[PDB]
RNA sequence: CGGGGAAUCAGGGUUCGAUUCCGGAGAGGGAGCCUGAGAAACGGCUACCACAUCCAAGGAAGGCAGCAGGCGCGCAAAUUA
RNA sequence: AAAGUUGCUGCAGUUAAAAAGCUCGUAGUUGGAUCU
RNA sequence: CAAGACGGACCAGAGCGAAAGCAUUUGCCAAGAAUGUUUUCAUUAAUCAAGAACGAAAGUCGGAGGUUCGAAGACGAUACCGUCGUAGUUCCGACCAUAAACGAUGCCGACCGGCGAUGCGGCGGCGUUAUUCCCAUGACCCGCCGGGCAGCUUCCGG
RNA sequence: ACGGUCGAACUUGACUAUCUAGAGGAAGUAAAAGUCGAGGUUUCCGUAGGUGAACCUGCGGAAGGAUCAUUAACGG
């Protein structure tokens, strides 16, 4: 059941039972460790990092090897967004589709779900906001999105 | 969204019951799920369970015997004296000769009759007969 | 805390309605005497208040004790 | 549905008084303006001066023409048409005769025959219908 | 007016015409919203005094 | 007027409590006092408002939501023992 | 009281009275598993 | 030749959208469901009082255009019908916020019979086709999984 | 006796609300037989117009309205 949307569908991730790193990679953790730190030097988002990993360097999940997921060993080091990842890619989208609605007036398809899109931006900002992530005078703004990006 | 896990237990032992089968899974699993499958058990109403054990909230399979006419969840768990618990036992129970109000009190999760031996009063769970 | 050496909390409580047997959330709003010892204190903690003598029309009680809140350092 | 949380006292007692203020009995019990309206004023018995006699016709199944009183409440000034069983005891109330009226039995409504009427004469000169009927007694005039 | 419009119309012809009509039909539905008016005044007062006579003045003697 | 409480009552409830017990208020309506430990007292006083009594026409006197009793009001309630 | 015709226990809302034209949305209500 | 209109047949037990609704080609713009996922975060969710956005048709204000149709209306016959025809039907910008706005049938979650059709995505496989195509790919064939639209059957129960 | 304070009340305006006497106005019934000369059957919904209603018509919507026959391929 989507949150904003009346579809429902099944298309996730299933990981595996074994949670041991398997004999065939020889990668260590901390060789896996600057793999991320260069990779998020280079301007990658946690996710992206992962699918590099996953896709090209055998690292099947990461938190099973280094024993910290992503987020946490780029907090470690300091290499970590100011806002983060989700947020910030909401807040593109909406400043995509308030650039759409302003060279084009007549879409209120564009009007109805940047609407949705920018609820999704308050329930996300009121999340973070309560876990002491974001400055609790954080506010997301019309006119002064796009500066966020 | 899923509320009250145990409640989903209940109704798909009834319903499994209800078509007359020998094995029921139920997911997920939890203490509560598992306690007041043992206080089914230990009466003999559902004969011995498996827990299978993933990584996440886990599934349980329960072999069923057809002693079971209904097992039942109060929601919201209502707060049940020491004197209230013969009212709540006319409301909910078909008869004075059997049937099972579950409590869960400060010594575990037991039924209506244990509960007025160990002179406790509880939350109410559910209802078996 | 927008008054002189006074303070207003909130108390809240569950008031029990027993044809439904059930609960309804109340409050109670309780402007208190906040000494001027009790230094870096903010909205959203815990103050534990006694009960005293008429302050003014409508303080009878003064604080005692701050305990300061869930998260803050 | 209906709310079931332990915190819902609020809500189910604000539907049920809402939802009691549909009820027309309740309503009419408790809205006021029904015994306002009411020319007993929630009495069970009033007096009243006779102002006329008056034939009312029964409704189209029974074809008959039931006979009684245009009376003029004392307490309040409202007119209303009370029910005299018979000519058997119509001729016992005269013009300007002081009769003491009850409610006709359903609480408010019509005769199953005869419309309009509420009201039943109980005693007339301050002494009974079947007193006199049954000749156990007179009215002075 | 019942004047069909011509192929040849021009401006300050056209808008004159679309105006006299505009303004004919405000006063006109002004006008019905009168008579609906007094007609709910009527049935009104009709059926308050009808109550009237099913109340009292009715009978024979 | 509030409460103890009353009627009904499978369980849950719904309705009532002017009324002999406890607490509050008032002594025709307001207001101000004196005395006293205690009253803003009315079977105490002083005004005004509304009533009402006696009179030689100048003046004087009053307060039954105490017990009886009366009038009025009313569907509706006792003996001047 | 009958009245499970005020329904917490315990009612109903296709065709009988009855579900908002649709979506977002604070308050309120409810909230997965896990620690001897 | 021009003017405005409207996109037939294809057009369906079909698809998309929150609903109202959506059908000539090409290009641009930004959204979107489902699928696949050994990605990331880690409870961030469900429902709606207040509040907000859109909302067929008709209708109202202002600009443009008026092809066809056409309320009212003028004629001719007998409320029906014919000829002519105004507002409107059309576009732009603001109001209106109503429909048998229908599944006359809240939303989210769990369980509870069968079948094979179909739309999309993924997977596995003999094989045929691009004149025995010299490996892949599109078009078919068989089977499976997931979310869908929608049928038939059943003494599940109601 | 001055001043102060509590303060019943009085007068004048406005807002109201009630009780009362009301010219006049617009009315229903009983009595006046005095006067003059229809129609719809498919059913609706939302709007707008027609003489107010009804009914008819314009545009959009619905069935809550009675599915026979041909049709897998068969041309490559």
């Amino acid at each position: 059941g989507r949150m904003h949307a009346p579809g429902k569908g099944l298309s996730q991730s299933a990981l595996p039972y074994r949670r041991s790193v398997p004999t065939w990679l020889k990668l260590t953790s901390d060789d896996v460790k600057e793999q991320i730190y260069k990779l998020a030097k280079k301007g990658l988002t946690p996710s992206q990092i992962g699918v590099i990993l996953r896709d090209s360097h055998g690292v099947a999940q990461v938190r099973f090897v280094t024993g910290n997921k992503i987020l946490r060993i780029l907090k470690s080091k300091g290499l970590a967004p100011d806002l983060p990842e989700d947020l910030y890619h909401l807040i593109k989208k909406a400043v995509a589709v308030r650039k759409h609605l302003e060279r084009n007036r007549k879409d209120k398809d564009a009007k109805f779900r940047l609407i949705l899109i920018e609820s999704r931006i308050h329930r996300l900002a009121r999340y973070y906001k309560t876990k002491r992530v974001l400055p609790p005078n954080w506010k997301y703004e019309s006119s002064t999105a796009s500066a966020l990006v | 969204v899923r509320m009250n896990v145990l409640a989903d237990a209940l109704k798909s032992i009834n319903n499994a019951e209800k078509r007359g089968k020998r094995q029921v899974l139920i997911r997920p699993c939890s203490k509560v799920i598992v306690r007041f499958l043992t206080v089914m058990m230990k009466h003999g109403y559902i004969g011995e369970f498996e827990i299978i054990d993933d990584h996440r909230a886990g599934k349980i399979v329960v072999n069923l015997t057809g002693r079971l006419n209904k097992c039942g969840v109060i929601s919201p768990r209502f707060d049940v004296q020491l004197k209230d618990l013969e009212k709540w036992q006319n409301n909910l129970l078909p008869s004075r000769q059997f049937g099972f109000i579950v409590l869960t009190t400060s010594a575990g999760i037991m039924d209506h009759e244990e509960a007025r031996r160990k002179h406790t009063g509880g939350k109410i769970l559910g209802f078996f007969f | 805390m927008k008054m002189q050496r006074t303070i207003v909390i909130r108390r809240d409580y569950l008031h029990y309605i027993r044809k439904y047997n059930r609960f309804e959330k109340r409050h109670k709003n309780m402007s208190v005497h906040l000494s001027p010892c009790f230094r870096d204190v903010q909205i959203g903690d815990i103050v534990t208040v006694g009960e005293c003598r008429p302050l003014s029309k409508t303080v009878r009680f003064n604080v005692l004790k701050v305990t300061k809140a869930a998260g803050t350092k | 549905g209906k709310c079931r949380g332990l915190r819902t006292a609020r809500k189910l007692r604000s539907h049920r008084r809402d939802q009691k203020w549909h009820d027309k009995q309740y309503k009419k019990a408790h809205l006021g303006t029904a015994l306002k309206a009411n020319p007993f004023g929630g009495a069970s018995h009033a007096k009243g001066i006779v102002l006329e006699k008056v034939g009312v016709e029964a409704k189209q199944p029974n074809s008959a023409i039931r006979k009684c009183v245009r009376v003029q409440l004392i307490k309040n000034g409202k007119k209303i048409t009370a029910f005299v069983p018979n000519d058997g005891c119509l001729n016992f109330i005269e013009e300007n005769d002081e009769v003491l009226v009850a409610g006709f039995g359903r609480k408010g409504h019509a005769v199953g025959d005869i419309p309009g009427v509420r009201f039943k004469v109980v005693k007339v000169a301050n002494v009974s219908l079947l007193a006199l009927y049954k000749g156990k007694k007179e009215r002075p005039r | 007016s019942t004047q069909p419009r011509s192929k040849n119309e021009s401006k300050e012809d056209k808008r004159a015409r679309k105006q006299a009509i505009k303004e004919e039909r405000k006063e006109r539905r002004v006008e019905k919203k009168a008579n609906k008016l007094a007609f709910k005044l009527e049935k009104r007062r009709q059926e308050k005094e009808l109550l009237n006579l099913k109340k009292n003045v009715e009978g024979l003697k």
